[PDB]
């Protein structure tokens, strides 16, 4: 198994520098380049940087040509990607990638990515989110009957649900967040069953936000 | 160099055939590739070098290259196929990607199940009042939500948001919230919201009364 996991992002002020990891298996780093990519919330993807690490040979785009540098550690196989003077604009998804070529040479292209780490420029302070139930109702229409969750309150960027540790997923629709009035974010999750259900298997919702250290699995019920 | 990505975006039903073009500002050689994003999730290489497919990538996914122009074609569009679509020209060591294309999948009309939640008590004891209407499974995207307070059309209170294409039935759901104080809420008793969509005749309407 070839695997990439990015790690070190977050909140970061303005001005402020971050130096992201990328955990490779499955290779040695020193095989081939090693890329990064970030993605603007609601945008389009864009190269930052690449590293061949045996050799040591840089390349970086010109957005990020004096401040961002990119590091490689064989011993750990491990790239870094440490930024600095940080703006408002490189607020942004950064995934890692390994760049497999043609063995001829024609070209090739990024075959394995990670999760991707979303790194986020803000003089907000973090704040973890509250979780309340969207409780099942009388109502039952076509027989449905929804119920779900509602994580409220929270900065910065991203909140994980899930139903029953996963085991739910049939039905489930989780939601975007919106950035409120507040400045703060807001989303919800839900899930659609049969009403006849409802007495029989139970519902959990797991809100998971890394940022504030928040793990809650709210319990939803009738009534 | 650069990559102009042509259409912005596209709507097309199950099996057409779907083509995407990538121009260069100057010449490039056979080096461009072709990957699917799906939202929320790290793009997936499709094709590399304009015309070969990457291992495990379906055969309904073919690359040309005429001159300046690359084209990405998928032969019949199926539903999981909805995403956006990049072109990357580059070695390894500078790549430059495409603005992307939005593909979106044409399916019949489908009515949305609406459903409203009352705010939680564990919510009003924090001072604050969120009731959400959930829309289920419509098609198409295009919806208005509208909440009635009190039998009384609201305006600036309230704001929703909308999941991305299901890959399986090619539909959407949305969520909107109205937000109040605990004391504006209490204030008043009735809430509702009325869901016009094209696959409802006459407009659903579900509301419940404050206990």
């Amino acid at each position: 198994e070839v695997q990439l996991v990015e790690s070190g992002g977050g909140l970061v002020q303005p001005g402020g520098s971050l130096r992201l990891s990328c955990a490779a298996s499955g290779f040695n780093i020193s095989s081939s380049y090693i890329h990064w990519v970030r993605q603007a919330p609601g945008k389009g993807l864009e190269w930052v940087a690449s590293i061949y690490s045996s050799y040591g040979y840089t390349y970086y785009a010109d957005s990020v040509k004096g401040r961002f540098t990119i590091s490689a550690d064989t011993s750990k196989n491990t790239a870094y990607l440490q930024m600095n003077s940080l703006r408002a604009e490189d607020t942004a998804v950064y995934y890692c990638a390994r760049w497999w070529a043609s063995v001829g040479g024609a070209g090739g292209g990024l075959d394995y990515w990670g999760q991707g780490t979303l790194v986020t420029v803000s003089s907000a302070s973090t704040k973890g989110p509250s979780v309340f139930p969207l409780a099942p109702s009388s109502k039952s229409t076509g027989g449905t009957a929804a119920l779900g969750c509602l994580v409220k309150d929270y900065f910065p960027e991203p909140v994980t649900v899930s139903w029953n540790s996963g085991a739910l997923t049939s039905g489930v629709h989780t939601f975007p967040a919106v950035l409120q009035s507040s400045g703060l974010y807001s989303l919800s999750s839900v899930v659609t069953v049969p009403s006849s259900s409802l007495g029989t298997q139970t519902y959990i919702c797991n809100v998971n936000h890394k940022p504030s250290n928040t793990k809650v699995d709210k319990k939803v019920e009738p009534k | 160099i650069q990559m102009t990505q042509s259409p912005s975006s596209l709507s097309a039903s199950v099996g057409d055939r779907v083509t995407i073009t990538c121009r260069a500002s100057q010449s490039v050689s056979s080096a461009v590739a072709w990957y699917q994003q799906k939202p929320g999730k790290a793009p997936k290489l499709l094709i590399y070098s304009a015309s070969s497919l990457y291992s495990g990538v379906p055969s309904r996914f073919s690359g040309s290259r005429s001159g300046t122009d690359f084209t990405l074609t998928i032969s019949s569009l199926q539903p999981e196929d909805f995403a956006t679509y990049y072109c990357q020209q580059g070695y390894g060591w500078l790549i430059t990607f495409g603005q992307g294309t939005k593909v979106e999948i044409k399916r019949t009309v489908a009515a949305p199940s609406v459903f409203i939640f009352p705010p939680s008590d564990s919510q009003l004891k924090s001072g604050t009042a969120s009731v959400v209407c959930l829309l289920n499974n419509f098609y198409p995207r295009e919806a208005k939500v509208q909440w009635k307070v009190d039998n009384a059309l609201q305006s600036g209170n309230s704001q929703e948001s909308v999941t991305e294409q299901d890959s399986k039935d090619s539909t959407y759901s949305l969520s909107s919230t109205l937000t109040l104080s605990k004391a504006d809420y209490e204030k008043h008793k009735v809430y509702a919201c009325e869901v016009t969509h094209q696959g409802l005749s006459s407009p659903v309407t579900k509301s419940f009364n404050r206990g």
